[PDB]
């Protein structure tokens, strides 16, 4: 899937939650907000094809 | 400095330990066990002390400061 | 690249230098990318993101 | 070898590289007609031995 600016902002603002804040305090947080794009083989070629 | 305001922050492990100290502080009376800092809990990230003109006049900070100035003067006197 | 990486690290370092307190960390929301060079001609964008 | 995501150890490529190393160890390695540009090859460095 592909996000809107509002959706991405909601995701990051949730990443600014108190729970993720303390999580970052105790341990660096890697938040994959990619909408499943990592599972596409040859993303550049597929994008150019589309 | 005698700051008018002073915010203690509870971020990181040291912050959690300090918050635990503040939470464990209890005002036992006759047996009731009301907490000194009722507004501090596990979900609080900070606590602010409030004074009208300066925190050095506050009882919690005045007493340690005065006890300590007297102790330090007496210990320098002892060293002499 | 300077904007995206070097001055970013300098901003974080300046905040750290300004903080003598150790109990109020600043949460740095790094805009990481899932695509480090897989897409086409982007200059040093992928370099900075990785 | 790069999988459909990241880089993981590969048996075939590793065996090829180690076989090349074995060949270089026994018979030596010719670099004739190889035009190289090496930097950071001062005395007491890996580049100097290269």
């Amino acid at each position: 899937r592909t996000f809107s600016q509002k959706e991405m902002a909601f995701n990051i603002l949730g990443l600014l939650t108190p729970e993720i804040v303390q999580l970052c305090q105790e341990e660096p947080v890697m938040a994959d907000l990619n909408g499943g794009l990592q599972f596409i083989d040859n993303l550049k070629d597929f994008t150019s094809k589309l | 400095n005698n700051p008018n305001e002073l915010t203690i922050h509870f971020g990181g492990a040291k912050g959690r330990a300090i918050r635990d100290n503040y939470i464990g502080m209890m005002f036992e009376t006759i047996l009731k066990s009301e907490k000194i800092f009722k507004d501090i809990d596990e979900t609080t990230t900070s606590y602010t002390f409030v004074s009208p003109t300066g925190l050095l006049s506050a009882t919690q900070f005045t007493q340690p400061a005065l006890t300590l100035m007297e102790k330090a003067a007496y210990e320098d006197i002892k060293s002499k | 690249h300077r904007i995206m990486l070097t001055n970013l690290l300098r901003l974080l370092g300046a905040v750290k230098s300004k903080k003598p307190t150790d109990t109020r960390p600043a949460q740095c929301i790094l805009p990481l990318s899932p695509n480090h060079g897989t897409f086409g001609f982007d200059g040093l964008y992928s370099e900075s993101k990785i | 070898k790069k999988t459909k995501d990241g880089w993981e150890y590969n048996k075939k490529l590793s065996s090829l590289y180690l076989d090349g190393l074995e060949s270089a160890a026994i018979n030596g390695l010719t670099f004739k007609d190889k035009y190289v540009l090496v930097t950071g090859a001062g005395a007491g460095s890996i580049g100097a031995e290269i």
